[PDB]
């Protein structure tokens, strides 16, 4: 069970770890998060009490190094850093644990929610979407734009999601205009699955990563990407049975986890109505259609 | 963005543009079958592709053979229209290719955008204008070439005949839209107004009669009267009580 110690908490902040959150007071003896489950990516995230515009976090995997958080009073944020000295780190974590200065990652034994949201999400794929190769963890915030948003500015601070555009030459074969526009199977299966992602696992990993960035940071470009990847599947007449069954599971847990109070900003009426009620896959997403109809019937 | 009364004058500037009307592409007669079900029979159609500045009409005749063994014909018709417009553009020398294509129906936007991806600098636009181009098949010579076609055919016309020798393209378009609006509202009455002086004929190389400037003013007035009379007959409105402002509004409107 891994640990992300904190040097201190000099500013009042709401700290998120995965789907969990807790309030830390200015100069409270908070020194980090212990018992973090090995085997999954994690996200530690921040919203400052004095400025809710400061919404940002770090994707990391404790198998890839020893990470800690230290407040930077110059840049005014909680930064993640890697500690290279294994023995120094182990000694710091042991002292804070002994003085019980750490919150425990509060996982219920029955509860597969985080696995279910991150099943296909890999740290190596995150680092290709979020490019900062000198660090093993990836910084995301609420204002970061996508490569596609920047096409329609700073390329170093962008989310490199795979560009999906239904009215692009990539999406439409010359001579198959109507066919390829009305049935996106060629774009899904040849261009995106075989061509770019290589397999459905990498496609779902990006879809799941986009959703989580949308939910945890309110990142608008991420929300656009999540919807575009759902719509590309739902708008394809020919999709492997295993992909549709898995998509149904992915979306069910995403909709289950979404706070009701954010449904109006994080869910696109057009895409969901189309996917569930008009698309080729309108009858393929049983679990997702049931939770959406019972939780968000107004949207539909 | 959208073509409105925002600026109508953009139609007559020196940027090559075409209107595309797909109304007459997919045309059917609905009939009873022997078992008393209903069936359609397609008839020949046309794409109406018009340069409003020059009067150049690229009439692509849609032969019924196009539909054979196809499903969802009203959807396919939009895509076949877009295919044929994109083929026309590619057939024109670069200096004749339009800068903008205006579709008369918003349903043509995605099909034409998708067929023209190769032409990112050609703007595809809707219009707020209610244009009476559906009435094109009320022009006898255009109806004739469509209904006689035994195969796909493109025929080039000038829909303004020789009017641009005497009038601006703004005025020529205003005359064309008034004629077509009248033909659309009351075809028989419009044809009677156009053809009831045997002394004024249609040249072999023209679509409309050879009216003098004074005769065009009289014809234009009779067309306005027709549209006003039909608006009266339709809505149960005494058109006697209408002012020139009231009348102006109803015809434009």
């Amino acid at each position: 069970m891994n640990t992300v110690p904190f040097t201190s908490a000099p500013i009042e902040v709401t700290i998120g770890i995965d789907q969990y959150s807790f309030n830390v007071k200015e100069n409270q003896p908070f020194h980090g998060i212990k018992d973090i489950p090995i085997g999954h990516v994690h996200v530690i995230h921040f919203q400052h009490a004095d400025n809710s515009s400061m919404r940002y976090g770090y994707w990391f995997d404790c198998r890839m190094g020893n990470f800690y958080i230290q407040y930077d009073p110059k840049d005014g944020l909680y930064k993640m850093m890697e500690e290279r000295d294994g023995a120094k780190f182990e000694n710091i974590v042991h002292n804070f644990k002994e003085r019980q200065m750490m919150v425990s990652y509060p996982k219920i034994d029955e509860d597969d929610t985080w696995y279910n949201l991150t099943e296909f999400v890999q740290m190596d794929k995150i680092r290709k979407i979020v490019r900062k190769d000198e660090n093993q963890f990836s910084y995301v915030d609420s204002s970061m734009t996508t490569v596609q948003e920047n096409e329609l500015s700073d390329p170093a601070h962008s989310l490199n999601y795979t560009v999906i555009n239904f009215k692009s030459r990539e999406a439409i074969r010359p001579g198959h205009e109507m066919e390829d526009f009305l049935d996106k199977s060629y774009y899904l299966n040849t261009v995106m699955l075989q061509g770019i992602f290589k397999n459905s696992s990498n496609y779902f990993g990006e879809l799941q990563f986009a959703f989580l960035n949308a939910m945890f940071f309110g990142n608008y470009g991420s929300s656009l990407q999540w919807h575009a990847m759902i719509e590309l599947i739902c708008s394809s007449a020919t999709v492997p049975k295993h992909m549709l069954d898995k998509l149904d599971e992915i979306l069910y847990y995403q909709i289950k986890t979404l706070p009701e109070q954010y449904s109006d900003i994080l869910l696109n009426e057009r895409v969901w109505n189309i996917c569930l009620y008009s698309s080729f896959q309108k009858n393929s997403l049983h679990n997702t259609e049931k939770i959406m109809e019972n939780k968000y019937p107004e949207l539909l | 963005g959208a073509m409105n009364s925002s600026n109508y004058a953009e139609l007559f500037n020196n940027d090559i543009k075409l209107f595309v009307d797909d109304t007459n592409v997919y045309r059917v007669t609905v009939h009873k079958t022997f078992e008393g079900n209903v069936a359609t029979k397609a008839i020949n159609g046309c794409i109406f592709t018009l340069n409003p500045k020059t009067g150049h009409l690229f009439l692509k005749i849609i032969h019924t053979s196009v539909w054979a063994g196809q499903k969802r014909l009203s959807q396919l018709a939009k895509w076949k229209t877009a295919e044929e417009v994109s083929a026309l553009v590619r057939s024109l020398p670069k200096e004749e290719q339009p800068k903008q294509i205006i579709v008369t129906r918003k349903a043509m936007l995605d099909p034409l955008e998708v067929h023209m991806l190769d032409f990112p600098n050609i703007a595809i636009r809707p219009t707020e204008l209610r244009l009476p181009f559906s009435a094109a098949m009320s022009i006898d010579k255009l109806s004739d070439v469509v209904m006689k076609a035994t195969e796909p055919q493109m025929v080039l016309f000038n829909i303004y005949d020789d009017w641009l020798d005497r009038i601006s393209s703004y005025t020529a378009f205003s005359r064309l839209t008034l004629l077509l609006r009248a033909l659309k509202t009351n075809e028989e009455s419009a044809k009677m107004i156009l053809l009831s002086d045997p002394t004024i004929t249609i040249k072999s190389y023209h679509l409309w009669p050879s009216f003098t400037d004074e005769q065009w003013i009289t014809i234009e007035s009779q067309m306005r009267d027709l549209i006003l009379t039909e608006y009266g007959r339709k809505y149960n409105v005494n058109i006697s009580a209408l002012t020139q402002t009231e009348i102006k509004d109803i015809i434009l409107g």
